RNA sequence: AAGGAACUUUGCAAUCUCACCCCGUAACUUCGGAAGAAGGGGUCCCCACGCUUCGCGUGGGGCGCAGUGAAUAGGCCCAG
RNA sequence: AUUCCUUGUCGGGUAAGUUCCGACCUGCACGAAAGGCGUAACGAUCUGGGCGCUGUCUCAACGAGGGACUCGGUGAAAUU
RNA sequence: GAUGUCGGCUCGUCGCAUCCUGGGGCUGAAGAAGGUCCCAAGGGUUGGGCUGUUCGCCCAUUAAAGCGGCACGCGAGCUGGGUUCAGAACGUCGUGAGACAGUUCGGUCUCUAUCCGCUACGGGCGCAGGAGAAUUGAGGGGAGUUGCUCCUAGUACGAGAGGACCGGAGUGAACGGACCGCUGGUCUCCCUGCUGUCGUACCAACGGCACAUGCAGGGUAGCUAUGUCCGGAACGGAUAACCGCUGAAAGCAUCUAAGCGGGAAGCCAGCCCCAAGAUGAGUUCUCCCACUGUUUAUCAGGUAAGACUCCCGGAAGACCACCGGGUUAAGAGGCCAGGCGUGCACGCAUAGCAAUGUGUUCAGCGGACUGGUGCUCAUCAGUCGAGGUCUUGACCA
């Protein structure tokens, strides 16, 4: 058959217990310094397209 | 190891395939937008192109055409960006993170010169 | 860098053609005879090693026969051969020297040149045959 | 005991007499002396080093302080010498001597996760006969109902190199103080632009 | 690891001029090799080995040719070191004629 | 690299060989065969001369490590 | 492709041959259309040897691509 | 309602009734070579030919080519030769269908590891303030083999032939570690050459495709062994068999009854590596320093020293982790110079009927190497992080 296979359920807990790593760490927001809307570090504001002049369109 | 110092994704072809696929877009655009890493191993074969053309002879512009197979880019390269680089001592191109896409989540890239 | 199942030319006029090894040896050469080995292990034999070899190719009229276990000291290699000042010396083919157990020639002559190394392992009576000593 | 640290430059071929020699040039740039540990403050006898120079800019509050207190300049490496009280502020000349047997220490080059046949020299095995096991896999991870385990200390694929390494009686060939250098036959572990830590005799023959 | 600002290709070159030697002009083609056998015992011979130079790899203290000759009926390929000691002087006996580097096709 | 079956139940596997032209070819035989036996040589470019073409032959000359220059492409033998 | 005793015995080939070839006859338990012996040619047949070549191996290395690893999207299984 | 069965390979570890090497006692031990028994398990214990073979026989060596255990160790590790499926044959038995003590050729070995176990690597919290760094070593692991030659010395011994112990030098083998300077290997586009075909209008020069490099020749960094460099120890302490000192019981004798010394490749220590989760959580240096909060929100919140986040990289790496840099900046790229590799570029001129050759040109091109240089990006920010419990004692204003 299937040949390596478990040999018992994993409790509810021993399942949450793996899962403690999971977690999604939230991203670091800067407030963009011109058009005030929250950007990432190292990016371009998305809302005005601003990375010290402006480079995007809007 | 692995303590090399290049960096492809394809096969042989296509790596070179690529490269000079988007090297002919930033010429003859001006700026392109793409996926960070595609970005930044295209900046030094691009930069190293303008650096052949900088020559201004036929066969710095016949090398040119060894990667760059548009007549017009070519051309634009040679004739037109070539020379208004003439002083700087390399270093036209410049790369700013867009941020992340869709269907991959993969972080996008400008690329201008 | 020869072993078991080499096969190597020969640089006399022993009788014998063409030798295989059939075993590398810790190559003795001292006060009585050549010694006994400095070991049973030992993969490669280097020129100036002594080997045991079985004949495959013998001339008709010769000292040395088809199928006689002989022993033989190696001469020339294929395998590069490094000395002290940086020197490296390499030959196009490998060949050996067929010997008694005393280590002398079997053969009247030697031929081609041989390793300058035979000389500083003692084997005075090939080295003296030898027509260049490179 | 009587040691320095240097930083590995390279391998060059170089001649003494009639003979070729491999060897491995060390900058043992000069050491300040940093702290002085003593059984009546620290339990036991030592000398703190330290070896490349740092911008003030980058050294940290903490690190200024113990630096300040020996009066030096900060470092960026500092390294401790069991039973070695010199005077002053270390450097090669007069510490080595050229013949002296020395024993050379640094880190090995990390080769990340390697498995058993480079690891351990295993064997892997057939290339041909029928295989699923081509080459590197090891054989049997133990025995049957016995000990039902697996030893421990199985020597099993992991993470190899990057470890510290000391190579024992190295030869000094030559020393260019002034220039802060010292020429090593043979080879020292780790890679170039490497700390390195040269010192007395393990214990000599 | 240790960062110190330092020039390991100045450093390296420092420790190799007194262990460079210049030698004749030489690429390919026929030369005069003399060296000096000093290993028989006590005694100090000259032999002379003479033959095309098929290869010419390394810099600095590690440059060598590779000399390759005919001796005896049988092939001969010796590697000097520029700055061995057992060499005394190389000479062009004749330039050649090759469309690359390397010549090892002179091997059949 | 050097070695070349030492692998192993077993050269299993994987190389070598590889097209066309010329020379050449064994025991044994039901005289058909065995045979592509085995083995060896040639092969590209230019010019001039000849002919039966799409092409070929002879001469001289050229270039490369290499000329079925890449792809398709028999390993062979002895004995049961 | 038959033999137990058996790796029979002597010779061959190998440095060394429980296999293989050849003799011998003591055929446990060959034998004449359940055909006996032989036979050129044919065989993805089976056995044994040789040349060639080789990563099968001493003894493994480097390199490439596709997985394996990481992120974003979708998300099974035998088992318990 | 299934504990896969011989041999091989791979991988080990363990017993000692020890094959070698180490120490001894007796010998029908002169010496050398042995015999035999005792102590001793640290390491070591070769490659082939035949057979499915384990075994055994042979070849050639060796210090030696040990015997056993681990489900006749190891198939969720590999093989599948042997044996025990279905085809087929021979011998034999059976009237037969079939059968074996047999013999012969053939014959599917199941991608995903849940727990324990094992190798690597992180996250958490603890270690009575928050931090940067240097560390002791309780403990633990690795390693541990041996020949040959010379000197002692042609001495001891021996009638001679021969020929040492003890001590002291060298030099291998195999194993291991590190390393890439050498010698080589590779180096999937760094350089050149070559074919067919398609394209860039054509010529000339190039590009694609012929592998997931079309093929060939070479090759730097890197990595690499077949290439180098080092290594097993010396000294010590306690022992083993064993050899002895002093010495009674037993007016002698006795190595023992009390005491003491010596004595092994083994034991502990020494060598190399890990190591304070050593919850028994150790030591040293250095830094910051006593902030705010209505009996309505009983500890949260600004902060320090310091770090993280993000960015650009790395002889670090699966991811994490680790090291470096982040404009007060040479971190990486580019660019400049150099090295190194390839081996003489395009274009033009000349020579030739042409193929081609010569010059210009040690050309030209150029991955990873060594520097330099502020041309490009390391922008801008955000997040977090102390204000130190109690009891006793001692010193103190
Ligand atoms: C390839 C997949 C295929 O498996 C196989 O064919 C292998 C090769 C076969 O092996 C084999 O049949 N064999 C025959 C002998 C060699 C090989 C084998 C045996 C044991 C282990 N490995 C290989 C099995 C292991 C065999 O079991 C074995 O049966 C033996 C009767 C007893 C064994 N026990 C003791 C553990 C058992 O494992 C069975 C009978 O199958 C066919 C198992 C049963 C459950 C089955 O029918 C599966 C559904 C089977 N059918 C399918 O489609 O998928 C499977 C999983
Ligand atoms: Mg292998
Ligand atoms: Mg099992
Ligand atoms: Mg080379
Ligand atoms: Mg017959
Ligand atoms: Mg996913
Ligand atoms: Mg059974
Ligand atoms: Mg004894
Ligand atoms: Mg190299
Ligand atoms: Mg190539
Ligand atoms: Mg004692
Ligand atoms: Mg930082
Ligand atoms: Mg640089």
């Amino acid at each position: 058959a299937k040949h390596p296979v478990p040999k018992k359920k994993t409790s509810k807990s021993k399942r949450d217990m793996r899962r403690s790593h999971h977690a999604l760490t939230a991203p670091n927001l800067t407030e963009c310094p011109q058009c005030h809307g929250k950007k990432l570090s190292h990016h371009i504001c998305p809302n005005c397209g601003y990375y010290d002049g402006r480079q995007v369109l809007a | 190891h692995g303590k090399a110092g290049r960096k492809l994704n394809r096969n042989s072809s296509a790596r070179v395939a690529l490269a000079r696929a988007q090297a002919t877009a930033l010429l003859r655009e001006g700026r392109i937008q793409t996926t960070l890493t595609k970005a930044k191993e295209l900046r030094p074969f691009v930069e190293q192109l303008i650096t052949t053309a900088k020559g201004g002879d036929l066969h710095s512009r016949r090398l040119v055409a060894q990667d760059i197979h548009d007549k017009d880019v070519v051309r634009k390269v040679m004739d037109e960006v070539a020379p208004k680089y003439a002083e700087r001592p390399g270093g036209y191109t410049r790369i700013l993170r867009v941020g992340t896409r869709r269907g991959d989540g993969v972080t996008m890239a400008l690329i201008e010169l | 860098m020869i072993m078991p199942q080499s096969r190597l030319d020969v640089a006399d006029n022993s009788g014998a053609r063409e030798i295989m090894c059939i075993r590398v040896l810790n190559s003795g050469i001292g006060g009585k005879g050549l010694t006994t080995g400095g070991g049973g292990n030992k993969r490669y034999a280097h020129v100036g090693d002594i080997i045991v070899a079985s004949v495959k190719d013998a001339a008709p009229r010769g000292a040395v026969k088809a199928g006689d276990v002989v022993k033989a000291v190696v001469v020339r290699t294929s395998h590069a051969i490094k000395r002290a000042d940086g020197s490296t010396i390499r030959f196009d083919r490998n060949a050996a020297v067929i010997i008694n157990n005393q280590g002398e020639p079997r053969g009247t002559r030697v031929f081609g040149p041989v390793a300058r190394e035979l000389r500083d392992r003692r084997f005075m009576k090939i080295v003296s045959l030898a027509p260049e000593v490179l | 005991m009587k040691g320095i640290l240097g930083t590995k430059i390279g391998m060059t071929q170089i001649w003494k007499n009639d003979r070729a020699i491999p060897v491995t040039v060390v900058l043992a740039g000069p050491c300040p002396i940093v702290q002085r540990k003593t059984a009546q403050t620290d339990g036991y006898e030592a000398v703190q080093i330290g070896y490349a120079p740092k911008a003030e800019r980058k050294v940290n509050k903490p690190m200024q302080g113990h630096f300040a207190k020996a009066g030096v300049a900060p470092t960026r490496i500092l390294r401790e010498f069991r039973g070695f009280a010199p005077d002053g502020d270390s450097v090669n000349v007069d510490i080595f001597a050229e013949g002296e047997k020395i024993d050379a220490t640094g880190t090995s080059k990390g080769k990340g996760t390697q498995g058993v046949m480079k690891r351990w020299n295993f064997a892997g095995g057939p290339a041909s006969h029928g295989s699923k096991k081509w080459h590197r896999r090891p054989g049997s991870i133990g025995q049957r109902k016995t000990p039902g385990r697996v030893y421990k200390g199985k020597r099993m694929a992991g993470h190899m190199g990057m470890e510290r390494v000391t190579v024992q009686n190295l030869e000094v060939v030559e020393i260019r103080a002034g220039e802060n250098l010292i020429l090593v036959k043979g080879a020292i572990p780790g890679a170039n632009g490497g700390l390195v830590v040269l010192r007395s005799a393990a214990k000599a023959s | 690891q240790t960062h110190i600002k330092i020039n390991r290709g100045e450093l390296l070159r420092g420790i190799e001029q007194d262990h460079t030697r210049q030698l004749p002009d030489f690429r390919p083609g026929d030369t005069v090799r003399v060296d000096t056998k000093v290993r028989e015992g006590n005694r100090t011979r000259s032999q002379a080995f003479e033959g095309v130079v098929i290869a010419i790899n390394g810099s600095g203290s590690r440059k060598s040719f590779t000399v390759r000759k005919i001796s005896f009926g049988e092939g001969v390929e010796r590697v000097f070191p520029f700055a061995s000691p057992l060499v005394n002087q190389v000479t062009i006996v004749e330039r050649g004629k090759v469309r690359r580097a390397k010549l090892y096709y002179l091997r059949e």
